[PDB]
């Protein structure tokens, strides 16, 4: 209906009870290893988050898997900052991590990151 | 909170 | 870091691409039965947003049941007009509907639905 | 949208 209320911070909260269910390793139900680390999630958090994740997890083959490794060129670091991104909408963007923030946003398909990764490399020009 | 969207 | 950037959008968009995942039943994990009628839904969306689901996905022999039954006194609509504002963030709160919906979010434990149910009924005192 | 939170 058209005539609906709605809560400001609903998704926001939303947002933050799932990465407090992370934290605590509740309902997590993939493993994404990047090179020696490894990293619990929750699928669907993934594919609402990346244009990847949402590819592999809609695949018939690729939905039942338990665990994902990623290309051996992505750096940990880039994905943990990415995945703390997903879950919290912040992302820890410094000079030190900016390129590799940015080529694991490329391959995740996160078009946003990428354009503010752009942006702050473009200012420093 | 809880607004008219 | 205290140093992160925020996309504003990025909570909204999430929750927005989850009910997306529910409306073509990707990876929704339990169907909640209320009376006649059965809800497909995600684990972890429903505990972000409801403290009894919260306790009935922590709790160890709950947490792996892939039906849940609600008490036959909730009410279908009022418990799927609960489960669209979850997935949401809005509420079709109306005078045919609202005795339904706020006995429902008392029992769902959620409060802020209960708050504004409170409200608008004591209005109409 | 980015802003300071
Ligand atoms: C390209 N791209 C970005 O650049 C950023 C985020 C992003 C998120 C998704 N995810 C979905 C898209 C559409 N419909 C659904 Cl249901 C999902 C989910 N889950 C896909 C592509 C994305
Ligand atoms: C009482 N109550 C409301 O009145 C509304 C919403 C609501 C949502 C939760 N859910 C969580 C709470 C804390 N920590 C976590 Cl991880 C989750 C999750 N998932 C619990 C109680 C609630
Ligand atoms: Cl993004
Ligand atoms: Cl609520």
């Amino acid at each position: 209906a058209d005539s609906c209320i709605q809560f400001t911070r609903h998704a926001s909260d939303v947002l933050l009870n799932l990465n407090r269910l992370r934290s605590r390793d509740i309902l997590t139900d993939v493993v994404i290893v990047v090179s020696r680390e490894q990293f619990r999630a929750h699928k669907t958090v993934l594919m609402a988050c990346s244009g990847l994740f949402y590819s592999i997890f809609t695949d018939q083959l690729k939905c039942n898997l338990s665990v994902i490794n990623l290309d051996p060129e992505i750096n940990p670091e880039g994905f943990c900052i990415l995945l703390d991104f997903m879950y919290t909408s912040r992302l820890n963007l410094r000079e030190g991590n900016i390129m590799a923030v940015m080529a694991t946003a490329m391959y995740l398909q996160m078009e946003h990151v990428v354009d503010t990764c752009r942006k702050f490399i473009k200012a420093s020009e | 909170a809880w607004v008219i969207p």
